[PDB]
């Protein structure tokens, strides 16, 4: 067979079941190939579109193509300046998805094919389905570098990057999906999957200076990526990628983005637990189950009801729909990855699966449903009925995606296309490849991480580099780089405020957010002039943390080491340690001077860094033209200011209880007879409340004299002051909010309030104005002094969460107000009988080594009870207890009670998977009544101790409710009765003693409550077992 | 698809039918509108086809703006023939003549096989006419 | 060159039917050959042939450090390689070539095949740091042994390194050998312009793979007819061919081959180095194919086929359309550049004179077709033919020394006997003025290109002639004849005024490149 004829059986089958249903006004294609809807998915017009692309790419191997080449490229085109049509007719909804992405301020997913109008409203459908605006970035980017020529206008560039502001912060906006429903159970609820993560952290990759004219182009047609926003991305998608979800432990949503299209992870232990899981858990015969407990078009779904009721997700388990799409991906998968057995043996799953149209040409159903008859003998042995198709193609029904991919696959297997040809963007970097690819691999390869960050000190005064010389540091003051500018990070958020600004499509510009220390680390060329920036770490700020030096010392190693882990850019880092004369004032001298000098060294904290000239630290480097600012309206350069040469109590008496039930003016007496300005931010802060904003003092408006207080005990480094007078003015930092998404990416929920008090629960991203009444209003109502700490405390758990993820494992919800506990006890036990130290009083290093120190692996020493109150108070749980809770679940058949909460085996067994996040969140949940720590460590080690009684005797099971707080008891009241008989101890309700007894020892806590659980559960039926039957009986 | 019905029958005039179609490989020659419109008196009289062809060969000869060189293919039919029908009608062998030596309705003419015609004529292809 | 290395291929040359210098080119560095069953057939005979033990023979009988060589005397004498026949140095070095051709091409066996044989035969330096010998050598005591049983005998080292004495192009290539096979380094890493193409990527390689891929060659060659006057145009369109004057594209310029030789004469141009530029030659068929950017103005080149010369074959039209149909086949070829070739076929008024028309036309119109020689084409307007084509942008020509750019001429439109009786042997023993008289007597352009010929020799270059110079009257016979066809004179006419033609000299390159030496002479007389 010639190429022609090869391919023009391609080109039979991708005209007749593809291009013929392309809307000749929109170049989108139509969901029902037959019908009247009139709905074009914006996915499925993508895949559409790919696969008359990757026709093209084949006939472009044929010089006389007779068109073929110019009509199936042009139909590319046509479909993907039909998407974009779509979406910059609702361009008003992009500029209110960058600033508040939402499910109702989305850009819409389905559109008329006939027209581009919206079709179906929030309320109808949900279109917040991030993985069709990232996979049209990837497919515009892959297509233009094709030498497919989409995007013909300036507007059109500038749409496309207002586009890509919204694919940036993906990981701040949960969405409905690939599948549009959500999570399993269709309860309208929105979750971050990974699969649409991980496209947007793949087009954020391709499109990252992406001239987007192509050949045909210039500066003023690039894209650019925030590396923050893209870094936080894939820190999303790494913590959540052996699974897809909350919700979903594998989706074969993961295929598409693990594999072609995105090839978005870059671990190859990641891509195989994903793979593997994906493959073991939802492969078919005829297909690959979307997840588990999918209840698309099966038998047992309700037509009529949209949303699944809870409990129903169980009657679909083993009826779950198998879409033969699947097959084609892991074919494809295949000959990108080197495995010519892989695309054999998903190929031969094709074949039958396959059904064929009237002319022969191969129709790829979307899915295969268990007929309702044999429903029940499916669920009974999954895989042995037999499934019909869902489209047979004579119908007149084709899924046109699933078309299109039998193309791409087809195409790709018969090597009629190369990998390389469908990629042009290198999405798939092989392993032996996987070195210098911006954004994903650096020089040193994908395993080893030992960048050199390229140190410059710079100096605030001509005054400080001469002082900094004399004791060693060799700095230059911002104007001996003359050429070169410094700028805050803010002058940069200001210039990107004009990237994407189109007044024709009212769209506004970069969202003003903090660039952050990937993006403060490159050189920037700004009209002209070379721009690098101080990082955000030397921004100054109101807050009280700034003060302490050991703080910037840290947070400069901090950020250096985000800087080593997290930056994959071709050019060395280039971090600024801009040196203001402050720092170096008392004996923050010797501190700074030791950071300076190991800076000079080459290593602050592991990571190797070079301090050199700027000159020469700028001179072969890539600088990042930004050229979007040009003259614009204004005849006029914007105004860029950027950092010139400055040239030149022991306790507080006033207790605030005894001193606020006062009313008097005398409160006002005793400001005169204050000197401790931690008494003076007591009076001085009983007073911004009840007499006012105003209320006249000595000294002048209240709101003055306390931000002169703060202000000057901040310096004198009297943080007792520091902190009344911060909480007093409700003081609050610009990093509490960007911190709080540390722990949100990286899978954790931070809990802001005190312990003993109203907690509340940050499990989403939110702003910091909606953080701040979080903690100044609706958490802590009682000492506002708690919200300073507790902010205090997220930036320190931010910084070792991005850096030190592992100081925080077997955390989930990490409860500020209870790691403060923590430390108020650490700070008792410490201290010993000479009175404990104030949390209040200590420094803000000096809470940052407290957590720290109790942060660390409990090791053999401490008592058991301090063991215990320390790892209650964190919520630490041994590893496997989430799965061990539900192997308690599965085996109890009314459920467990503990603290006046309750883990009923359904609705959660009906529900949920064994490794579900949704279920360590519901047992977190069910622990979360117990106040006191020490017995949440107690709760916890009974609920071990059942895991091991059940799973080492399998014919023991439950019969009534579990109530962990009577097994405990039942415990405490045995080692009562046997201490007792040791030596009478007089105490009583007082588990001090059963707290401090070993866990495992002669007669230790795990003694007592396994005879606790063994008593309850052997008053029970012992359900003979087979494993081991019984050989007395 | 978008339901468009081709193009409405409209009667092909002499510019028309006088290039040479490629119609599935195979070079199709049409006659003229007025040889084929053979249902009312006017082709009866060999005189009047004589006069029709002299207009068509007119207008040709003035309205020809193509590339290629116009071809009218002119079948003498058994109605042309005399009434004996072993001589043909005058009129039309002297029309026959007068192309035959170059000149015949204000048009030079040249006659010729149509074999020898292909390589100067308006060849035009019609692809859609090809199956499938 | 690719014409002469595919000719001589499997080989080296005329005197190594193997050498190992050819595995420095098939394989790393050059990466040369393109085709896959020639590198297999020169890679093995050179691995047959050549390997050894300790090395791989440069060529065989070789006499380089050989024990039987003479050290006082430069140059073997005849039949002095005989004696060198088993006794050949083998040089380790090969076999880190082959070694990097592994890393390259995905054996992971010849690697370690070929690692195998390096690890015994490395010396090592007193520090332990490899040495790579640059031959191994007989020793002289032991040659009679080696070439009774080749490959029986030890050699020793030339280098040891201890001695003091290094290989240095030997260490270099350990260092590229062992760090590729350690991957330490990528071939891609050390092959950044890719010369390494993996079969299956040989696909859109510029000068050396097409689209089409390696064994495929359909091209179709962009024809653009382009005619000499608007009058040949309207006349060509008549007869069927749209073809485009020079002026209706009027922001590009068509330029003899000439005019580009011209432009490049400013290419490399060093007046401190004392460079010159390029050398005046003519651009060919695979140069002329291309659309240029010189000046700020796109320039398509006419073909050489096209160009008017003094010799008579151009008078032919059958030859131009068979040289058009040769220029194509090239074309198609031999050209693996990126854009589709543009070949434009300018038509001149003479082309169609008389009954050239009916040989021109149906060439004209095969082009229209779409088809003339086997080379698919595609006739279409220059404008939409240059339209989203790579142009060489030839940014060289500056303004340089003069503040004027240079002054290119583009083409422009042209605006409106049965024997000879005369035999030369019974004619020339005359040396009368009566040959003088016959010339006035002879209507033969063929007796005059004879008698009008004996004359450019025996009374000289302008003896006087009733016409006028003699040189003037042959160069009137022989245009005149080969207008009116008069073929006898055309020749006579030639070579009486002795015409060589341009191409005479570009064509005894193709006898050479492939391989064919040309003799010429007559038969029965001097060769040369
Ligand atoms: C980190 C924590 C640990 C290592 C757990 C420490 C273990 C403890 C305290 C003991 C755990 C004991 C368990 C799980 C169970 C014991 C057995 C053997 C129970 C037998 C019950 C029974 C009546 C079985 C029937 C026997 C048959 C089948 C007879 C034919
Ligand atoms: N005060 C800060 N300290 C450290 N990093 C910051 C700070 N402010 C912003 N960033 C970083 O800047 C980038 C974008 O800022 P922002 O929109 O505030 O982020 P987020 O929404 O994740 O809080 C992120 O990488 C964020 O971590
Ligand atoms: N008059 C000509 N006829 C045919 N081919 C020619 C002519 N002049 C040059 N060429 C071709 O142009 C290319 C380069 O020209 P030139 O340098 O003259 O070649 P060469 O050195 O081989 O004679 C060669 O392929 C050559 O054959």
């Amino acid at each position: 067979e010639t190429l022609w004829d090869k391919l023009d059986h391609y080109y039979r089958i991708v005209k007749s079941t593809l291009l013929l249903y392309q809307s000749p006004t929109t170049g989108l294609f139509p969901t029902k190939t037959c019908g009247g809807d009139q709905k074009a998915k914006i996915q499925d017009s993508l895949y559409c579109a790919a696969g008359a692309w990757a026709l093209a790419l084949a006939y472009r191997r044929i010089d006389d193509d007779k068109g073929r080449t110019h009509e199936l490229e042009h139909s590319a085109i046509k479909c993907m300046r039909g998407i974009l049509y779509c979406y910059m007719r609702q361009a008003d909804k992009v500029q209110q998805f960058k600033q508040d992405p939402r499910p109702t301020t989305c850009l819409h997913s389905v559109f008329n094919v006939h027209t581009g109008d919206e079709l179906l409203s929030y309320e109808e459908y949900g279109h917040l389905q991030i993985n069709a605006v990232s996979l049209y970035l990837l497919y515009l980017v892959e297509m233009i570098s094709s030498g497919l020529q989409i995007i013909y206008n300036t507007d059109e560039v500038s749409f496309i990057q207002n586009l890509v502001f919204c694919v940036e912060r993906v990981y701040r906006v949960p969405d409905f999906g690939v599948w549009e429903r959500g999570s399993k159970y269709n309860n309208g609820s929105t979750e971050l999957h990974s699969s649409s993560v991980g496209l947007a952290k793949a087009a954020l990759e391709a499109i990252n200076g992406f001239n987007l004219f192509g050949n045909q182009g210039c500066s003023w047609s690039v894209i650019f990526v925030d590396l923050d926003a893209h870094n936080r991305n894939r820190q999303t998608l790494c913590s959540l990628l052996p699974r897809e979800s909350r919700s979903h432990n594998t989706d074969a949503a993961l295929l598409p983005c693990i594999s072609y299209p995105a090839f978005a992870l870059d671990d190859e232990v990641l891509f195989s637990q994903t793979l593997d899981k994906v493959v073991r858990k939802l492969k078919g015969k005829y297909g690959f189950k979307r997840f588990l407990r999918d209840g698309y078009r099966t038998s047992l779904e309700d037509p009529n009801r949209c949303y699944y009721k809870p409990a129903e997700i169980k009657l679909f388990d083993g009826i779950e729909c198998e879409f033969p799409i699947f097959f084609l991906y892991m074919m494809i998968d295949g000959v990108f990855r080197g495995n010519p057995k892989q695309v054999q043996e998903y190929q031969d799953l094709l074949t039958p699966v396959l059904h064929h149209t009237t002319e022969g040409y191969p129709v790829v159903p979307k899915y295969y449903y268990v007929p309702a008859d044999f429903v029940e003998y499916e669920k009974n042995n999954p895989g042995s009925q037999k499934r019909f198709p869902s489209n047979c193609g004579r119908d007149g029904k084709l899924f046109l995606w699933g078309q299109a991919l039998y193309i791409i696959a087809k195409l790709l297997a018969d090597e009629l296309i190369s990998p390389k040809d469908i990629d042009p963007v290198q999405r798939y970097v092989p392993l032996k490849d996987q070195r210098n690819v911006s954004m994903r691999f650096s020089n040193q390869g994908p395993l080893e991480n030992d960048l050199v960050v390229h140190v410059a000190l710079i100096a605030e005064s001509q005054r400080l580099q001469v002082f900094l010389n004399t004791y060693g540091i060799q700095t230059q003051t911002p104007q001996q780089v003359e050429p070169i500018q410094i700028w805050p990070q803010q002058e940069l958020v200001k210039a990107y405020l004009q990237l994407g600004i189109n007044e024709k499509l009212g769209l506004s510009g970069r969202p003003d957010r903090p660039i952050g220390c990937l993006g403060t680390s490159k050189i920037y060329r700004i009209l002209g002039k070379t721009v690098v920036c101080y990082p955000i770490i030397f921004d100054l700020s109101d807050f009280y943390m700034s003060q302490d030096v050991f703080l910037l010392i840290d947070d400069i190693k901090n950020a250096l080491q985000f800087i080593k882990q997290y930056w994959k850019m071709h050019g060395r880092p280039l971090f600024l340690v801009l040196i203001r004369e402050d720092n170096i004032r008392g004996s923050r001298f010797n501190p700074i001077l030791d950071m300076l000098a190991a800076l000079k060294k080459g290593i602050i904290g592991g990571v190797k860094v070079h301090v050199d000239r700027l000159q020469t630290l700028i001179s072969g480097a890539v600088v990042e033209q930004l050229d979007f600012l040009r003259i614009s309206d204004t005849e006029e350069l914007p105004e860029f200011k950027s950092f010139e040469e400055l040239e030149p109590g022991q306790q507080p008496d006033v207790n605030i209880s005894e001193w606020k039930d006062k009313p008097t003016h005398e409160i006002l007496q005793k400001l005169n007879d204050c000197s401790c300005l931690a008494s003076q931010a007591i009076l001085l802060g009983i007073l911004l409340k009840r007499e006012g904003p105003n209320f006249i003092t000595k000294e002048g408006t209240v709101s003055d004299h306390i931000e002169r207080v703060y202000r000057r005990a901040g310096s004198q480094k009297l943080w007792l002051a520091v902190r009344y007078g911060a909480a007093f003015t409700q003081k609050f930092s610009s990093s509490i909010a960007p911190h709080i998404t540390t722990f949100l990416v990286h899978g954790k929920q931070v809990t802001l309030g005190a312990f003993g008090h109203e907690e509340e629960v940050i499990s989403n991203p939110l702003s910091p104005r909606v953080i701040q009444n979080i903690i100044y209003y609706k958490c802590n109502t009682h000492d506002e002094r708690e919200a300073v700490i507790q902010q205090e405390l997220v930036i320190h758990i931010g910084w070792i969460i991005s850096n030190n993820p592992e100081l925080f494992s077997g955390m989930l919800k990490i409860r500020i107000g209870w790691i403060i506990h923590a430390m108020e006890y650490e700070l008792q036990i410490r201290g010993g009988d000479k009175p404990a130290l104030d949390l209040y009083q200590l420094s803000p290093s000096e809470v940052k080594q407290l957590l720290l120190d109790i942060l660390q692996p409990q090791q053999n020493g401490r008592c058991w009870l301090n063991r215990r109150q320390i790892d209650g108070s964190l919520n630490r749980t041994p590893t496997g207890f989430y799965d061990r809770v539900w192997q308690i679940l599965e085996r109890t058949p009314n459920g467990i009670i503990v603290a006046g909460k309750h883990l009923p085996q359904q609705p959660t067994l009906s529900d949920m998977t064994m490794y579900e996040m949704n279920f360590s969140l519901l047992v977190e949940d069910t622990l979360g009544n117990i106040d006191q720590p020490q017995y949440r460590q107690i709760v916890v080690e009974l609920l071990m101790v059942v895991s091991i009684v059940l799973e080492r005797n399998p014919e023991l099971e439950f019969q009534d409710k579990v109530d962990l707080d009577r097994l405990v008891k039942e415990a405490f009241n045995e080692f009562q009765k046997d201490q007792s008989r040791l030596k009478e101890i007089e105490k009583q309700d007082d588990m001090t003693s059963f707290y401090n007894t070993p866990p495992l020892g002669k007669r230790g806590t795990c003694s007592y409550l396994t005879k606790a659980v063994m008593n309850l559960l052997l008053e029970g039926e012992v359900k003979p077992n087979n494993d081991d039957p019984c050989l007395i009986s | 698809r978008m339901k468009l019905s081709g193009r409405p029958y409209r009667h092909m005039g002499v510019l028309g039918t006088s290039k040479l179609y490629d119609i599935r490989k195979t070079i199709f020659t049409f006659t003229p509108q007025f040889i084929d419109q053979q249902q009312f008196y006017l082709a009866l009289d060999n005189k009047m086809i004589v006069e029709m062809l002299r207009t068509d060969l007119s207008y040709l000869c003035s309205r020809w703006r193509m590339t290629g060189q116009p071809t009218i293919t002119f079948p003498i039919s058994h109605s042309m023939l005399d009434e004996d029908g072993t001589s043909l009608n005058s009129s039309i062998l002297a029309a026959l003549r007068k192309m035959q030596d170059g000149y015949f309705g204000g048009a030079r003419v040249q006659t010729g096989k149509l074999s020898e015609f292909l390589t100067t004529s308006c060849c035009t292809h019609l692809s859609f006419m090809d199956p499938g």
